[PDB]
């Protein structure tokens, strides 16, 4: 009955609570009117995990409610998600448009990191959430997201796709347009794995051609991707490749853990959980474990946990939270919003 | 409380942000003797419920 | 079976250590009032902590509570001499 | 007393004999107005449970020593205004599940004499004329 | 009951600027969502991540000296970066409730107001003291705000919500002293090393044995001040991890018999300090035999509090002793609050109630200033005290009479 | 034991919130109604004393209702004397017109909080003054103004007797304070002995 | 004696807001703890 | 084992119906419209709305009655699955 709609950048995820996977998944892109590919004025309103304009946001709400799904929002409660650093004004406006426009009976906003932690089934840990447009490291203790300890990294699948485009174009492949950026993203999601110890993996790939793998384009073109397969996602650990001067994912996680309160960082290290579609690269778990063990003290028992449902872990967590009986008393009833206004979204949280 | 039939212990009514009224609580006497005190408000661990308080428990 | 009973009791105990109650049942408690009767059968109303009300006149004289830490009030009779 | 949530934790067959399927205990989730308290009663009572219409959501009147179950009726919380029936829905019990009801009855010796004088229970006593 | 007189939430981006760490966040929230180091990687890079990437120079500088902002350029850069990155909110869209120290000069205050109303054009502004907010954070109108920042320890008293400027006692004892003493101790027993900033990889090391590791071939980072900051990072980590405050006069008979505790340096070097881990947090309360300055004359925490109480009128001391407000980072050290309470009790004159607010359990003491600022902003009656753009553009631009 | 008194919060407690459970039970309860539109509208508080205007969350049904908290701005009753009034009535030797004006400005700003006034008092432009002295001056000026316009006698001597004695008491050394407590206990013992004597008679 | 000024009510409202924040922080923490514990218990129950 | 122990889910606490014309606890259920009601005026208004609906494919407007402070929805979409009277 209760709906779950995760505002994930790049592609929105929606469905009904209780299911083991989302039923509706589509690109979170709207054109003005149509939310499908084509030659239109399409624009991304949630590029970096924060709603920019609310027109396209309400449009994609109406879409995911009436076209993708066939359920009336005024008859079913909606479980919405928000970035771990979602500003107050945006949350208030979202609650307002959701209570007024669609007349939903009740709703609840939850931190995507906490939802992914629920999906992982852990009481504490760091949620390395890696969407398509933004990355976040959210330490969690007894369900509290520790907002002061949250750190944000401004690289994601979009920048990885751009860097892969750049590299494969430098190598001599036609990947300079969006019609080819889609094929590049397909390569990145299917091919373009992550290899640990790049200093030796690149040397081996350059000495031996066994790492070269072929790929077939829709137009019949065939190309071979090799050593640069894992060089693209290496930017996550060495943003210098991407051109920016920020810390890597592992360094950001270590910083977030250090900022956390003392006497509990042990349990945090012991429950480092990955999330987001950008973590689907095979072997990334071992690389993360090794680099964190190198950074973190040797006496610390680092443990990287990453279920195979990384991309949809947030949706699984939202479904679990909605189906949860004890969570039923936390819904923002319609009368509560009517009497208090959009500010009610603040209270009755966590 | 109204719908429940258990004494939540010491509490005080307070108005919060947004016009919503909250009910703070406190801890004392192990927080267990009061849960059993319902038998004294509805009408050792039996006289203690009558000595620790003057049966000034809030009805409804 | 004894070990199973022990572990079940432990598990149940762990459940009781998180939170007993978390809701107030606004349906009636939100608007309904609270009253009690002491041993002497005297009635009293439950004072709810509300924000400061708007003063309609010059009432509500300044109390200076921080001064009451050592003083209580001012009696009528005094020494009545130079 | 309280709303029942019947559940039988599967247990290995009688260890003295062979293998199969048995039930060593029967847990009843009596829920009262004050809270909930599961009782791991003796399994032999399962016959009484099945005897009366003891379904999840009704109030039962358990006895400590005897153990006989006497269903009072469904909870008023489920008594939808559109359901036409009486004497079947009863309110939830107020107070702890375990209740030690102390009742005193003052009757003169003549009352006991009269009570033990006439018969009661079948025996074709329903006749009118004779 | 509609609760019309509950409260109002109108922007009010609280910016509690601090010497160790700057804090920020919207009003009405309970915890600041923005918390990053205050020192900028001046070549400007100010972020928990940008301040840990090797580059050409990246000199570390703290704009606030002695809790007083002096380098206005770096301060403006920090504010702009914070807004743009963390808040993403237009400058002239929401008011600001920045905090200040009780010892802010008039000229510096006017310059801050000018920078707020000129380069940002914020719709409104209000600059409250840090002690006032710390008191409001605890719902106290009177009390001793024992600030223990990284550069100063001050028991500022407040009267009816107003700070007693003459009662402040700016004791040099602060986090910087503890960090310097820890650095000296390390240099005495071992060699202080940079965090993983330069360590490529570590290896297993026997407790007490010399550690072995690989050096990175990145930039040399000739700037020693940056190396000093990177070392102070690990020093503060050590302080907050294992360093513990004594609970008595610290006689050399019990410390030698207490349990031992371990700690691993960035390179994996394991060492124990169970014998003298409580020697450093002694000058804070008894600055009489510190090895650094043996011929000094300073006042401990309890002494500073007693002086701050005595320098004020006696009519308010009953409300000051009874509502001591402990705040700041140094306090989170183990046994610090207990030692302070014991010392104040044995020092405070009997017959006067002494009560320590129970707030050491959480780390919210540091954020007490921001919490108080958000609380003050969320009030409805306070909505009239904001310094609007009209009051400034009119020509007055006088925050003294308005605050 | 007895009931508890606490301002903010105790160690382990917890407060219950409102109910939002049983959507099925209350489905039609809240489905037959709607929500009053809430708008981020601009509001002008008359107590601003200027033309500034801010925003606030209010329902679109009460676009008016300038400000509820505006009626809380009650200024303290502080007389405002002119220069001639000071020259004729409030003239003094130790004090001067500028000093009295500064005192009155501080009083109006801090709402008759003589402690904060003395704290922020400009001891540079004017020689040091005591709290009791400022109080005496203010009350004398107020009484003179109320008289010429046509409240209770202020005694600086009393404050001269209260504050120094209470300070000397607060400065009681440990040994002398213990001796005072011992003398108090001895006086209590003497009182008990006198009670026993009068009862035995 | 004098009547309560603006700041006299402002400080009372400030104390009210402070206690409200204090209660709400603990409420959020307790709710989050309840949620995580219930979720992990549900996971264990499903596995069992 | 299944016969003597029918381990069924809870009774799925029903919905607390409400009268759409007066917003009070519904006491009756209109047969033809299959929507709860509590008063005779509510029954008449419900019958009139159902007649207006069945007249055309679907009533564009929605009948209004006893609108309280908050915006009343004037519930048309309270679908009555019951067919024609007879
Ligand atoms: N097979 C794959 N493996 C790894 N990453 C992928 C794969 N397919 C897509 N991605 C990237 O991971 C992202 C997952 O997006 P999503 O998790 O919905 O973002 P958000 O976290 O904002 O919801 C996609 O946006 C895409 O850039
Ligand atoms: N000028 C200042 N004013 C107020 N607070 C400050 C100032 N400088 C530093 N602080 C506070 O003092 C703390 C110092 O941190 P520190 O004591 O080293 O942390 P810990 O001891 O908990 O490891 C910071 O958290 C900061 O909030």
């Amino acid at each position: 009955a209760a709906l779950v709609v995760d505002n994930g950048s790049g592609m929105c995820k929606a469905g009904f609570a209780g299911d083991d996977a989302p039923r509706a998944v589509f690109p979170s892109i709207v054109g003005r009117a149509q939310s499908k590919r084509g030659i239109l004025t399409l624009k991304y309103p949630i590029e970096h995990g924060i709603v920019t304009n609310w027109d396209d946001m309400e449009k994609i709400w109406h879409h995911t409610f009436y076209n993708e799904l066939r359920v009336a929002p005024e008859e079913h409660p909606v479980l919405l998600t928000e970035a771990p650093l979602n500003p107050k004004a945006n949350r208030e406006k979202m609650t307002q448009i959701m209570f007024e426009t669609f007349n939903t009976p009740a709703m609840y906003v939850a931190i995507q990191a906490v939802l992914s932690l629920y999906a992982s089934g852990r009481t504490t840990g760091i949620v390395m959430d890696s969407g398509d447009g933004v990355t976040h490291t959210v330490p969690i203790y007894e369900g509290y997201a520790l907002p002061h300890a949250i750190l944000r990294l401004d690289l994601a699948g979009r920048d990885l796709t751009d860097y892969l485009m750049k590299i494969l174009t430098e190598r001599g492949y036609s990947f300079t347009t969006t019609a080819e950026r889609e094929i590049v993203r397909d390569i990145k999601e299917k091919l373009c794995y992550v290899a640990l110890d790049f200093e030796q993996e690149m040397a081996t790939a350059a000495s031996s051609s066994s790492l070269e793998k072929s790929y077939e384009l829709p137009d019949g073109q065939v190309i071979t991707i090799g050593n640069e397969r894992f060089r693209c996602p290496e930017a996550l650990f060495q943003p210098s490749f991407l051109g920016m001067e920020s810390c890597g994912i592992h360094e950001t996680t270590f910083n977030s853990i250090m900022k956390c309160d003392v006497d509990i960082r042990k349990d945090l290290y012991a429950n480092t959980v990955l999330s987001g579609g950008t973590t689907m690269y095979p072997g990334i778990a071992d690389r993360m474990q090794k680099e964190i063990t190198a950074l973190a003290p040797s006496t610390m028992k680092i443990k990287i946990i990453a279920p195979p449902e990384r991309k949809y872990s947030v949706w699984i967590g939202g479904s679990i939270l909605a189906s949860l009986s004890t969570f039923q008393q936390m819904w923002i009833s319609k009368q509560e919003y009517d009497e208090s206004g959009p500010s009610i979204v603040h209270r009755k949280c966590f | 409380l109204t719908v429940p039939q258990r004494c939540i212990g010491f509490a005080r009514r307070r108005v919060g942000r947004g016009g919503r009224v909250l009910l703070d609580r406190a801890h004392s006497d192990y927080d267990s003797v009061f849960h059993h005190l319902d038998l004294e408000m509805l009408s050792s661990k039996d006289l203690s419920q009558i000595l620790v308080n003057i049966k000034s428990c809030r009805w409804r | 079976n004894l070990k199973t009973l022990q572990e079940r009791e432990a598990r149940l105990r762990l459940e009781q250590e998180e939170a007993e109650l978390l809701t107030y049942t606004r349906e009636d408690a939100y608007s309904m009032e609270y009253v009690y009767e002491d041993v002497d059968g005297q009635t009293e109303v439950m004072p709810l902590w509300t924000p400061p009300t708007p003063p309609q006149d010059d009432s509500d004289i300044y109390l200076d509570s921080v001064m009451c830490l050592m003083y209580e009030a001012t009696p009528i009779p005094e020494a009545k001499l130079p | 007393e309280g709303e029942v949530t019947e559940l039988t934790p599967c247990e290995t067959e009688n260890p003295m004999g062979g293998y199969g399927k048995t039930i060593s205990h029967v847990i009843i989730g009596l829920k009262t107005a004050k809270g909930t308290k599961q009782l791991k009663l003796d399994p032999s009572i399962f016959e009484s449970l099945q005897k009366e219409r003891v379904e999840a959501g009704d109030v039962i009147y358990i006895e400590a020593n005897s153990g006989a179950v006497k269903r009072q009726g469904r909870c008023d919380t489920y008594a939808t205004e559109f359901d036409l029936e009486a004497e079947e829905y009863v309110p939830l019990p107020k107070g702890d599940v375990h209740k030690k009801k102390e009742i005193i009855q003052d009757v003169t010796l003549h009352d006991l004499d009269v009570a033990n004088a006439r018969p009661q229970g079948g025996q074709d006593i329903l006749s009118m004329m004779g | 009951s509609g609760g019309v007189y509950g409260g109002d939430e109108v922007g009010a981006l609280v910016f509690d600027i601090g010497s160790y760490t700057v804090r920020a966040g919207y009003a009405g929230e309970d915890c600041p969502k923005v918390d990053f180091p205050t020192a900028i990687g001046m070549v400007y890079y100010i972020d928990t991540n940008a301040l840990r990437v090797p580059r050409e120079n990246m000199e570390a500088i703290s704009p606030l000296k002695n809790g007083m902002v002096e380098d206005w350029d770096s301060f403006q850069a920090i504010l702009d970066h914070t807004y743009k990155m963390h808040v993403k909110s237009e400058a002239s869209l929401h008011p600001v409730l920045m905090s200040e120290a009780p010892w802010n000069t008039r000229a510096k205050r006017e310059k801050l107001t000018e920078l707020m109303f000129e380069h940002y054009n914020i719709p409104a502004f209000f600059l409250c003291k840090t002690a006032v907010l710390t008191a409001f954070a605890n719902g106290r109108s009177t009390g001793l705000i024992l600030d223990s920042g990284a550069t100063h320890t001050t028991a500022i008293p407040v009267h009816d919500g107003y700070v007693l400027q003459q009662g402040i006692v700016k004791s040099p004892l602060a986090g910087d002293f503890i960090t310097m003493q820890c650095r000296e101790l390390f240099q005495e027993m071992n060699i202080e090393l940079v965090p993983p900033y330069m360590i490529a990889s570590k290896e297993a090391v026997r407790e007490g044995s010399p550690a072995n590791w690989k050096r990175k071939e990145k930039l040399p980072q000739v700037t020693r001040s940056w190396h000093n900051y990177m070392c102070n990072c690990v020093i503060q980590d050590f302080q907050a991890s294992v360093l513990q405050v004594s609970d008595s006069t610290y006689d050399e008979q019990v410390a030698a018999q207490m349990p031992t505790v371990h700690y691993e340096f960035p390179n994996g070097y394991n060492c124990d300090f169970g014998a003298e881990r409580l020697k450093i947090p002694e000058g804070l309360f008894d600055p009489s035999n510190v090895k650094g300055l043996s011929g000094n004359t300073m006042l401990g925490v309890s002494h500073v509090v007693t002086t701050s109480v005595g320098m004020c009128d006696i009519d308010i001391r009953p409300g000051l002793y009874g509502s001591v407000i402990v705040a700041g980072g140094n306090t989170l050290i183990q046994s610090f609050t207990d030692r302070l309470n014991r010392e104040l009790s044995q020092k405070t004159p009997p017959s006067m109630r002494l009560k320590l607010i129970a707030n050491n359990t959480t780390v919210e003491r540091r954020f007490s200033s921001w919490i108080g600022g958000s609380i003050l902003a969320s009030l409805g009656t306070f909505q009239q005290m904001w310094i609007s753009k009209q009051e400034y553009e009119e020509g007055g631009k006088q925050c003294v009479e308005r605050k | 034991y007895a009931l508890l008194y606490s301002d903010k919060k105790d160690a382990p407690p917890l407060l219950p919130s409102d109910t939002g459970q049983g959507y099925r039970t209350v489905k039609a309860k809240l489905g037959s109604k709607k929500v009053r539109p809430w708008k981020w509208m601009p509001f002008t508080n008359p107590a601003r004393k200027d033309g500034a205007m801010f925003f606030h969350w209010r329902r679109a049904a009460e676009e008016g209702k300038d400000y509820p908290f505006a009626r809380f701005n009650k200024t303290v009753q502080v007389p405002v004397y002119s220069e001639q009034e000071y020259q004729l009535y409030l003239h003094d030797d130790a004090w001067t017109k500028a000093e009295t004006d500064h005192l009155f400005d501080l009083s109006r700003r801090f709402d008759l909080r003589f402690v904060v006034i003395h704290d922020r008092y400009d001891h540079q432009q004017f020689k040091k003054r005591s709290v009791e002295d400022l109080k005496e001056r203010y009350y004398h000026i107020c009484a003179k103004l109320a008289n010429v316009r046509a409240r209770r006698k202020e005694q600086l001597e009393r404050l001269y007797n209260r504050t120094p004695e209470q300070v000397a008491e607060e400065e009681y050394l440990l040994q002398e304070l213990r001796k005072i407590e011992a003398r108090k206990k001895e006086r209590e013992k003497r009182s008990q002995d006198l009670q026993k004597l009068i009862t035995a008679a | 004696p004098r009547p309560k000024s603006h700041w006299d009510y402002l400080l009372e409202e400030m104390q009210w807001m402070a206690t409200d924040f204090a209660q709400e922080r603990r409420w959020k923490v307790a709710a989050a703890k309840k949620l995580v514990r219930t979720v992990v218990r549900h996971h264990e129950e499903k596995q069992l | 084992f299944e016969e003597w122990f029918p381990q069924g889910r809870p009774p799925k606490v029903p919905v607390r119906e409400v009268c759409p014309v007066t917003h009070r606890p519904a006491l009756y259920r209109d047969p033809v419209t299959d929507i709860p009601y509590a008063t005779a005026r509510a029954f008449k208004i419900i019958r009139e709305a159902y007649k207006k609906y069945i007249t055309a494919h679907g009533l564009p407007p929605t009948a209004s009655a006893l609108g309280p402070g908050p915006p009343p929805p004037e519930p048309l979409p309270g679908s009555g699955p019951r067919a024609l009277r007879q």
